[PDB]
């Protein structure tokens, strides 16, 4: 979408990704691979 | 009445008349000699010119805002009254 | 030719003895409180109406004169007095500006 | 009643140390009284000034008030490492006057000198036996000093040729304490004045406690006052009267400056004047003449100097660090020099001249505002009037820094130190992940330094080096 | 376009690794955009490869310690 | 306009001869014939009493 | 290092000290509980000062309140300090 | 006419007149003067003072 | 300018050896960096005045005598010529190790006195709108405590006195609120009762 | 030299203000299209109003008083008054031909 | 001197104590305790001295619950009312420049570095200044003829200035050509004069407007630089610049770009990032506070630098910055007198918490603060 509204989903994904990792609901193998994939999905 | 009363002058002077001030002489001696420029800005208005010399005192003025704006005859000085233009004028028409 | 060398000033700088031997600041500060002084403000003041006003009880004329002060009438209202005065370091009771 | 806790505060309120706890004593009078050495802090004065008290109504109001706000422990500022409490004018020179190597005191003397204190027990023996039996100013001085205090430093009297930078000096130019024995130097502004960092009053505070300092600043701070009652301390008119071969030599001198301005003048009516880049020409000749006269000013304050007296009462208010400069004495003594209004010669007047005592396009140094006089000798009326043209721009001398105090604390006022050590606000944000680059507040700071490793090492082995 | 990582007003930037960074939350006990930001788009971000959700360990000069460690987090704009 | 100088149609030429004159100023102030006036100068200030 | 030395410095500095806040919050509790009718304990017969503030101050000096500063750090984690003979 | 917005804005308004800042009880103002035989810690109280000020103590 | 520190007897005045006593003691510090000779001439030329029952004139550039024949005539008269005089304790009797200089100086008394700028209030009536303390020494008074005083107090961390400060010597009431809406109640006193 | 008024003593304050009459030219501000300026505040019995005199970098000259919103040239305003030619403007203003 | 026994003792005593203290303070121990010469050292001196040092470390730490941001405001405000005054903005005004993030500052200045090929000479450096500093045509003219006869301009020339700016008469007559003019016809009238004869206007209006839009056409330069000054520091030539453009000055041949210098804040912002914002803010207000003689201590000013560049881009103290990013409605209301920010919280429905100090003594709870911070507990039974 807009370049604005990419920035707002990516920070939110990354929010997302940050909680569920603090929660130990993820490894960190996991989470690395989470925010590679949405970085380059979003770049 | 009200203009000598309230200092409210025509014009949009305002303080033109003042209570005189009795604590002492001098205060009245100076209150009756003071001279209020209507600026009261310029860093320049305030500076001492040199020709002031012999018409006010270099040294009775206010310290602050007013400081340079506020002044006070000096001993010797007068102020002109006037005449009419046309006498001067016929003079140096036949001159 | 200059009638009167000392006419440069007004008549409260006109009061200050030798004031060509002081810093100006303090002669401009002189002029501001010699009008705040108590003394004669009046011969008839006891039979005025003022809403405020002081009267000195024993006002004396400067022993240090100046040619305006018996032009002005200063020396008939005087608002002052003479005082035996002491330079020195006493107590520590008149430190900076006490 | 005598004791209690209340809150004195003088406005405009701009650091917290405006408004301290202090402890009531009731006394004659319709004033609030105030000691000395605590105006700094308020930037208070005599003159006619007015404070503000606050009495707490609460036990936990005024616990807190006697725990946290109280005088002693507010000695040194937060803004520097250093004391905003400490001696002013009749302190220094007293201070000096009795710690001078040639004060020789009787038992009698030095009885009355301690009866001002707090001091009781033994004086020990004079420091001269025979053939008289004497005390000395260091000697007494000495009573008050902590028996393992080391201190080595230059005197503020030191600015001069009396200066030798070490310990064998003959003008009492160097202080020397070891074990708490002053053994020489005097006592001035570097060593007692308040604003002064890194000091040895500072120093004593700093290595044994706020309240050792208080009782320093109660006991030791009268003696000089003490003193300056009984030796005398005044101001004659002597004090700044040169003899006539001084005054011929500054003639002579302002004769040299005349030529010399002259000269740069002819030049210029010649076509012969280099000019400054940057500077039209006629704008480089002012800079010529105002640099010569300049010089001209110096070099007659230095004959001055050199022919007065050098231990008169105005010199030793002035070197001291007491009141006064030298720039004073030598306007005082010597002559005023160029007057200016914003960095320019005075010239605004009548059409190419200021004042119509002078000629025509005259650019001479005394047609535009130079004073060859003193104020002993006094000014020429229109000497007068252009020294009243000078001084006219500092009679005019807030809003934009109260607006910028209040903006700032209305931006900082959240911020706090965690038992982490972190600076975080009250919302959770992360500031510093540690106070500063230390975590060292600069109240407690050796003048900005969390430790003066020379400090120490003249604290351990200062009495032997 | 032109190096300035190298300039002296520049201190030194680090990525810094998912198990480094989550121990520092932990220990801090914060969330991680708690601390200090920094934009993706910023010109010594760009010199790294920094992406958002990462967090950046600086090191500065200073005056009291020599030298001083501060963290940022990478947001996006 | 220029009411100093009179307030009745036959008083023109004088004001026309008026600004003539200062036009004629301030030309000679743009030729560097001038100097810009002296405002604190005494002899441009009045005292009302 | 935790996160930082000088933050270790800093915690294990004030491990077994007391800030100028924890003395003038415990000293003004204690007093204002003493002026309601609590009994000191101390001897309280040859003081100098027989007002709440100054008998509070030499209770607090001989370690004889029976009070707890409790410290929650950041992350949670709690640090307890007695001030009752320490 | 001074109506409700102009209650609540300007420096005597209700916030900077009344909620920052305000006029309190137990309070005194006074010319200072010297006093070297004073410590550093405390402050001289004329007798008139002491007298209406108070202490209220349990 | 000045203002008056202390009051002191005759008897603990410095006295010279003829046994005059000042009346006004300055001190030295003040003059050196205001730099008013005017001052000292003043007290030499009122001194000589007193002695030689001649007039002064101090009018500027023009004064008579001058300070050197004034100076010889007060030595004539028997006195120093340098307006010093020798001077003992009158606490303990004792010499000065200086003279001191003496002279007579013109002072004036300002309006500015101190009986009309002191006020004080412990309690009192207050505003009928805000419920805080009234204004002005004509009325009973109260001082105001701003922003900058505030700030001081925060920054030395003093929240109970902050409280006493702001809270409980000014505007301290108590209110009702409905933990439903939260809007302010009130307490009826003749059935009660709280009503919303 | 002071009045009495329902029995107060008032005095009249001197005012100082520059001459009206009289034509004053300066330079106009650093940056901007006008180079020179001209005032003058002529002032009738009852009342004062004010004329400006300007000129432009375009080497023209506009004349701009009180009731009139606009700057009017000053050769238009001259012929309103009777100067009909340009040499009667001409030589109106100067006789110097630079 | 200190013998190796002595040396090897110190060295042993000094390295059970680098847990204890910084690294930069047991540096400036280690460096001061082997100056020691004249006194004859003891073991037991090492250990008072290395005891004393970690003991004055630890006094000096500050105290948890400390309102150290009302500090820091105070200790940075007092001595802006102290302050008494290229002719470069300072003091007061400066530091609210500095404070309240201008874009642009009122005096913009650089300082130039050059590389140590153009390091060491006075004529290269002379070189760079020249073609570094912004001239137009006017700056060279000493003269300007306008003929209403027949329409043409004449130029006069200054030999001394156009010598200096290293311009010549013909790059100025192929600069002229490029221009609007239209159809016009250059004439030489000596060697250092020339006209320009406009063979088709026909007013004197637009021969004017064309008069001032030749005067104002631009010969050299980098746009912005108004004007450059070599100056000698050591052995080395700096330029020094009355304006400033980052971007084109690091293009210019010979320039160090590593060094290069700006008071500009929100350039070097864009440019470098915002960690050189920030040390570029704290050492602007340093300098600014300290050419006054007023002692500040660092550590106010970095946390003030700090507080300025905490959301990645540099906001000002005030409304529109850190102050206007606080989460309570009533500090804003206060803060900011006018209505309207109530207004928009009821628009908005916005909910107000009381986390702040301000807000807690505007309706009358204890703050957080100091005494706040701490939390007490007592066992009754214990007389
Ligand atoms: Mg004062
Ligand atoms: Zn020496
Ligand atoms: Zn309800």
């Amino acid at each position: 979408s807009t370049v604005t509204i990419s920035d707002i989903e990516m920070l939110l994904k990354d929010t997302e990704i940050w909680d569920k990792l603090l929660r130990n609901e993820l490894s960190i193998e996991e989470a690395k691979k989470m925010f590679d994939d949405v970085a380059r999905s979003y770049s | 009445r009200h203009a000598l009363a309230t200092g409210n002058w025509v014009g949009g002077r305002t303080g033109v008349s003042q209570l005189l001030d009795r604590t002492n002489w001098l205060s009245m001696l100076s209150h009756l000699r003071r001279v209020v420029s209507s600026l009261a800005p310029n860093f320049e208005a305030r500076d001492l010119h040199g020709t002031q010399w012999g018409r006010m005192c270099p040294f009775e003025t206010p310290e602050g805002p007013n400081s340079g704006l506020v002044k006070n005859l000096a001993l010797l000085a007068q102020v002109s009254v006037g005449i009419n233009e046309s006498v001067v004028e016929r003079v140096a028409y036949e001159l | 030719l200059e009638i009167w060398p000392s006419a440069i000033l007004g008549i409260i700088a006109s009061i200050i003895p030798y004031p060509e031997h002081n810093q100006s600041p303090r002669n401009t500060y002189q002029s501001a409180m010699a009008k705040q002084s108590l003394g004669l403000y009046a011969s008839n003041y006891q039979i005025r109406t003022d809403t405020r006003a002081h009267l000195l009880h024993y006002p004396q004329m400067p022993l240090v004169q100046t040619r305006m002060l018996g032009v002005i009438g200063y020396n008939d209202r005087p608002a002052g007095a003479n005082a035996i005065l002491a330079i020195m370091s006493y107590t520590g009771y008149n430190m900076e500006d006490s | 009643v005598d004791g209690d806790v209340v809150l004195f505060n003088r406005q405009p309120s701009l650091h917290r140390i405006s408004m301290m706890a202090h402890k009531v004593r009731v006394l004659p009078g319709r004033t609030f009284r105030l000691n000395l050495l605590d105006c700094p802090p308020y930037n208070a004065d005599f003159d006619g000034d007015e404070m503000n008290l606050h009495v707490p109504q609460s036990e936990e109001a005024i616990a807190e008030a006697r725990e946290l706000m109280l005088v002693h422990k507010n000695i040194i500022t937060p803004r520097y490492g250093g004391p905003i409490i400490g001696g002013g004018q009749d302190y220094i020179s007293g201070a000096y006057l009795l710690s001078v190597k040639t004060t020789l005191l009787t038992v009698e003397e030095v009885a009355t000198i301690l009866g001002v204190t707090d001091f009781v027990g033994e004086l020990g023996e004079p420091a001269i036996l025979a053939p008289k039996p004497y005390y000395t100013g260091k000697q007494v001085i000495s009573l008050f000093l902590p028996k393992d205090f080391n201190f080595h430093g230059p005197a503020n009297i030191s600015k001069g040729p009396r200066a030798c930078k070490d310990e064998i000096c003959p003008h009492d130019s160097f202080i020397v304490i070891k074990n708490g024995l002053l053994l020489e130097g005097v006592f001035d502004k570097k060593a007692i004045g308040n604003q002064q960092p890194e000091s040895m009053l500072h120093w004593s505070i700093r290595e044994y406690g706020t309240e050792y300092g208080k009782w320093l600043m109660d006991n030791v701070f009268k003696m000089f006052i003490r003193f300056l009652e009984m030796r005398g301390f005044t101001m004659t008119l002597e004090d700044i009267t040169i003899p006539d071969e001084a005054q011929n030599e500054i003639t002579t001198k302002i004769k040299e400056g005349y030529s010399q301005v002259d000269e740069y003048i002819r030049k210029f009516n010649e076509g012969q004047l280099e000019p400054i880049p940057g500077r039209t020409i006629e704008e480089s000749l002012e800079s010529y003449i105002l640099d010569t006269l300049d010089k001209l000013r110096k070099v007659a304050g230095e004959i001055a100097t050199k022919y007065l007296d050098p231990f008169n009462n105005v010199y030793i208010m002035a070197i001291t660090g007491a009141r006064g400069s030298e720039l004073n004495i030598t306007q005082m003594t010597a002559l005023l020099g160029q007057q200016s209004v914003r960095g320019e010669r005075i010239r605004r007047g009548y059409r190419e001249r200021t004042l119509s005592l002078f000629k025509y396009g005259d650019i001479a140094p005394e047609a535009r505002g130079f004073v060859k006089n003193s104020f002993m000798r006094g000014l020429s009326p229109y000497e007068m009037f252009f020294h009243a043209a000078g001084g006219r721009e500092g009679l005019v001398d807030t809003s934009q820094s109260g607006y910028m105090q209040r903006r700032l604390i209305n931006a900082l006022s959240d911020l706090r130190i965690e038992y982490d050590g972190t600076v975080r606000s009250l919302y959770g944000d992360i500031v510093q992940v540690v106070y500063g680059d230390d975590a060292v507040h600069p109240m407690y700071s050796a003048h900005s330094k969390s430790v003066n490793v020379n400090r120490v090492i003249e604290r351990v082995i200062g009495w032997k080096r | 376009k032109i190096d300035i990582s190298n300039h002296e007003l520049v201190p030194k930037h680090e990525i810094l690794q998912l198990e480094e960074a989550y121990k520092l939350v932990k220990e801090l006990g914060i969330k991680p955009e708690q601390l200090p930001w920094i934009r993706a788009s910023d010109p010594v971000a760009k010199s790294i490869g920094a992406k958002p959700g990462d967090i950046i360990k600086i090191t500065r000069k200073s005056p009291f310690t020599g030298e001083s460690v501060t963290y940022r987090y990478v947001i996006t704009g | 306009f220029l009411p100093h100088l009179g307030t009745s149609p036959e008083d023109r030429k004088k004001k026309g001869y008026y600004l003539a004159s200062a036009v004629n100023k301030i030309l000679e102030l743009y030729l560097g014939r001038r100097e810009p006036d002296d405002k604190d100068h005494y002899a441009n200030k009045r005292v009302r009493l | 290092m935790t996160i930082d030395k000088i933050n270790e410095i800093f915690k294990e500095n004030w491990k077994n000290k007391l800030t100028k806040y924890e003395i003038a919050r415990i000293i003004s509790a204690r007093a204002l509980q003493l002026s309601m009718g609590a009994l000191p304990l101390i001897d309280t017969s040859n003081l100098k000062s027989d007002d709440v503030i100054s008998i509070a101050e030499e209770e607090l000096k001989r370690g004889v309140l029976p009070i707890t500063i409790r410290r929650i750090y950041p992350n949670g984690q709690v640090e307890l300090i007695s001030v009752r003979k320490i | 006419l001074r109506t409700l917005a102009q209650r609540l804005k300007g420096k005597e308004g209700r916030f900077r007149g009344n909620l920052s800042g305000k006029r309190v009880d137990f309070s005194a103002r006074t010319v200072i003067s010297p006093d070297p035989n004073l410590s550093i810690d405390e402050v001289g109280i004329p007798y008139t003072i002491a007298r209406m000020l108070t202490v209220p103590e349990r | 300018k000045g203002v008056v520190g202390i009051l002191i007897d005759q008897v603990d005045m410095p006295y010279t050896a003829k046994g005059i006593v000042p009346d006004i003691i300055l001190n030295p510090h003040a003059l050196p960096s205001r730099m008013t000779i005017g001052q000292i001439m003043e007290a030499i030329g009122g001194k000589y005045a007193a002695l030689s029952g001649k007039p002064v004139d101090a009018t500027p550039f023009l004064e008579t005598p001058k300070l050197q024949e004034m100076q010889k005539e007060i030595l004539k008269l028997g006195h120093l010529p340098d307006s010093t005089e020798v001077v003992y304790d009158g606490r303990t009797g004792q010499k000065l190790k200086s003279r001191i200089l003496f002279g007579i100086v013109y002072y004036q008394k300002l309006h500015h006195m101190v009986a009309d700028k002191m006020h004080a209030r412990a309690r009192g009536p207050v505003q009928i709108l805000t419920r805080q303390p009234t204004e002005g020494r004509a009325r009973e008074g109260g001082l105001r405590f701003g922003e900058m005083e505030r700030d001081c107090l925060i920054g030395f961390g003093t929240a109970m006195l902050i409280k006493d400060r702001l809270l409980d010597n000014s505007d301290k009431a108590v209110v009702y609120i409905c933990d439903q809406c939260g809007y302010v109640g009130w307490y009826d006193r003749s059935k009660n009762r709280y009503v919303c | 030299g002071y009045f009495i008024v329902n029995g107060s003593e008032k005095v009249i304050i001197a005012q100082e203000d520059l001459a009206t009459n009289r034509v004053l030219v300066d330079y106009g501000k650093s940056g901007s299209n006008i180079t020179h300026v001209a005032k003058v505040t002529s002032s009738a019995a009852g009342y004062r109003v004010q004329v400006m005199i300007e000129r432009l970098k375009d080497s023209t000259i506009q004349i701009s008083f009180a009731t009139v919103p606009g700057r009017i040239p000053f050769a238009i305003i001259m012929r309103a008054l009777g100067f009909v030619t340009d040499r009667d403007i001409v030589y109106a203003v100067s006789l110097d031909p630079q | 001197m200190i013998d190796e026994k002595l040396k090897g003792y110190i060295d042993k005593r000094l390295n059970e104590i680098k847990d204890k203290i910084p690294d930069k303070l047991h540096e400036d121990l280690r460096a001061a305790i082997m100056d020691i010469n004249g006194v004859e050292l003891t073991e037991e001196d090492i250990d008072r001295i290395i005891d004393l040092t970690i003991r004055e470390y630890q006094q000096s730490l500050i105290e948890p619950g400390e309102a150290i941001g009302v500090v820091t405001a105070q200790s940075v405000g007092e001595p802006g009312t102290q302050m008494t005054l290229l002719n470069v903005t300072l003091g007061l005004p400066r530091l609210i420049e500095i404070v309240d993030a201008r874009k642009v500052p009122s005096t913009p200045m650089m300082t130039i570095y050059l590389t140590d090929e153009y390091k060491t000479d006075k004529d290269k450096a002379l070189d760079i200044a020249r073609r570094i500093e912004y001239t137009r045509v006017e700056n060279v003219v000493s003269s300007v003829s306008v003929d209403i006869s027949n329409m043409s301009i004449t130029l006069q020339f200054d030999q001394e200035m156009l010598k200096d700016k290293g311009v010549s008469i013909e790059e100025i007559k192929k600069i002229i050509t490029k221009l609007k003019l239209g159809e016009i016809r250059i004439e030489d009238n000596d060697e250092y004069s020339f006209t320009i004869y406009f063979e088709k206007i026909d007013s004197i209006m637009a021969l004017f407007k064309m008069r001032e839009k030749i005067l104002n056409t631009k010969i050299k330069g980098v746009k912005g630089i108004k004007r450059a000054i070599v100056q000698k520091k050591g052995d080395e030539y700096v330029i020094i610049t009355d304006g400033s453009n980052l971007e084109g000055i690091m293009n210019v041949t010979g320039v160090d770009i590593n060094k290069i210098q700006t008071n500009n804040i929100h350039e070097v912002e864009e440019v470098l990032g915002i960690e050189a914002a920030r040390e570029l803010i704290s050492r602007e207000i340093k300098k600014v506070l300290e050419e006054q003689g007023l002692d500040v201590d660092m550590r106010h000013i970095v946390l003030v630098s700090d507080i300025m560049t905490r959301t990645g881009d540099i906001r000002q103290i005030g409304r529109h910055g850190v102050t206007g990013e606080k989460s309570s409605v009533l500090a804003r209301a206060a803060f900011e007198v006018t209505v309207k920010h109530l207004l928009d919280a009821a628009a908005r429905g916005e909910r107000e918490e009381f986390k702040g100090v301000i807000e807690n003594i505007i309706i009358g709870q204890p703050i957080r603060l100091g005494t706040g911070i701490v939390e007490l507990t007592m066992k009754p039974n214990m007389r």
